């Protein structure tokens, strides 16, 4: 069985460096081109670099040309990706792959996450997503919380301390260019409840030991 | 550079074909087109190489072909586990991989998205930031495209969009954010969040002067 195992992923700050490595087994490693591919979270695949069976040729995608160096060690069945001048754009799962020829990756490792951020642990700032002043006339209304600028993941969100679960959806987080995560949580409620029922999102960010309870009110306007 | 439809679907047992369109220098110049399947949280797997070859242990219901500058992957007799993201890939394409297609194996009725667009809250504006939040809910299949407009023109800078994921009622939801400065926010008449779902679009608009 062909097996490829990446290691070396982690958090690194912009301008920083990081070395990935891949341990290959189950085939004649030194008979094959090898390649790195990557994938920003929730985004598409991108080829990164490849390297000829004997290492005499290395090639890189334009985004990493000159920042990243790929190398291999045929006696130790190992493939490397030296990453330098790292950027938030480079936050991705990086995959070790076997290239059976012409940028055809017939075997893939499980991938290793590289997160590029200058962020330190930071609790979130929570902003209300107040229900539409139009939806306010009756029926149902969506309201929510915008949970901004925290690090690291995860936050959890409850509503009314867990008394409100129906029609709640807490979205996955985005990593903003700032290096910090944001997410939103939304709940649909009866519009007739908006002047009598208080709605509070409870945002827990354990990494910072921070809990924020934000009351989400209809807008004055 | 390699363009795929964003989504495709079929019921169990039906066929589906997804296309991969490149240029004469890549897909038209070479038979080295590949297809990769990727399930949520898993690495891609090669399904097709050299246009039409299957690795051992890829079911024969996956087949590949090429005509012109377009390669196509056909799944004949979809099974639920075929629901995944599929990427084509080609030699001589600069990033190799296509833009990707979510193939849905249909398990519930098509559901059109609800789009909820929140303007920046007064509180966030007072913290000197301005995020428009576009929440997209209750759709199926779980694949959308989100585009933003300011005063009717497309806006690409400052957008982050999450990949659709299941709600607890098993329809899908996704979110998109347009991060502006308060000055940017106030310097336009309107902004829109435009969601394309199954070939049709729903667009919500807000205005800095309008109590949304
Ligand atoms: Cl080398
Ligand atoms: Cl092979
Ligand atoms: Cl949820
Ligand atoms: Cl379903
Ligand atoms: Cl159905
Ligand atoms: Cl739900
Ligand atoms: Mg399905």
């Amino acid at each position: 069985e062909v097996q490829l195992v990446e290691s070396g992923g982690g958090l690194v700050q912009p301008g920083g460096s990081l070395r990935l490595s891949c341990a290959a087994s189950g085939f004649s490693f030194s008979s094959y081109w090898m390649s790195w591919a990557r994938q920003a979270p929730g985004k598409g695949l991108e080829w990164v670099a490849n390297i000829k069976e004997d290492g005499s040729e290395k090639y890189y995608v334009d985004s990493v040309k000159g920042r990243f160096t790929i190398s291999r060690d045929n006696a130790w069945n190992s493939l490397y990706l030296q990453m330098n001048s790292l950027r938030g754009e480079d936050t991705a799962v990086y995959y070790c792959t076997r290239d059976r020829g012409w940028l055809t990756f017939d075997y893939w490792g499980q991938g290793t996450l590289v997160t590029v951020s200058s962020a330190s642990t930071k609790g979130p700032s929570v902003f209300p997503l107040a229900p539409s002043s139009k939806s306010t006339s009756g029926g149902t209304a969506a309201l929510g919380c915008l949970v901004k600028d925290y690090f690291p993941e995860p936050v959890t969100v409850s509503w009314n301390s867990g008394a409100l679960t129906s029609g709640v959806h807490t979205f996955p987080a985005v990593l903003q260019s700032s290096g910090l995560y944001s997410l939103s949580s939304v709940v649909t409620v009866p519009s007739s409840s908006l002047g009598t029922q208080t709605y509070i999102c409870n945002v827990n960010h354990k990494p910072s030991n921070t809990k924020v309870d934000k009351k989400v009110e209809p807008k004055s306007c | 550079a390699l363009t795929q439809p964003p989504s495709a679907s079929g019921s169990p047992g039906q066929s589906v074909t997804i296309s991969c369109t490149g240029t004469s220098s890549d897909v038209g110049a070479y038979n080295y087109v590949s297809w990769y399947q990727q399930h949520p949280g898993k690495a891609p797997k090669l399904m097709i190489y050299e246009v039409n070859k299957r690795p051992s242990g890829v079911p024969d219901r996956f087949s590949g072909s090429k005509s012109g500058n377009t390669a196509s992957l056909t799944v004949s007799g979809l099974q639920a586990e075929d629901e995944a993201d599929y990427y084509c890939g080609s030699f001589a394409v600069s990033s190799v991989f296509g833009t990707g297609t979510k193939v849905t194996v249909l398990g519930q009725p098509k559901a059109n998205p609800t789009v909820t667009l929140f303007p920046p809250s007064s509180e966030e504006l007072q913290a000197n930031k301005a995020t428009l939040v576009c929440l997209i809910s209750d759709f199926y299949p779980g694949a959308v495209t989100v585009a933003w407009k300011a005063d009717g023109s497309p806006v690409k800078a400052g957008v982050e969009t999450t990949k659709p994921s299941k709600q607890s009622n098993n329809k899908y939801a996704a979110s998109s954010y347009l991060s502006l400065t308060p000055e940017q926010w106030k310097s336009h008449r309107s902004y829109s969040c435009q969601v394309t779902h199954e070939g049709s679009t729903v667009e919500k608009t807000v205005a800095p002067t309008e109590c949304s």
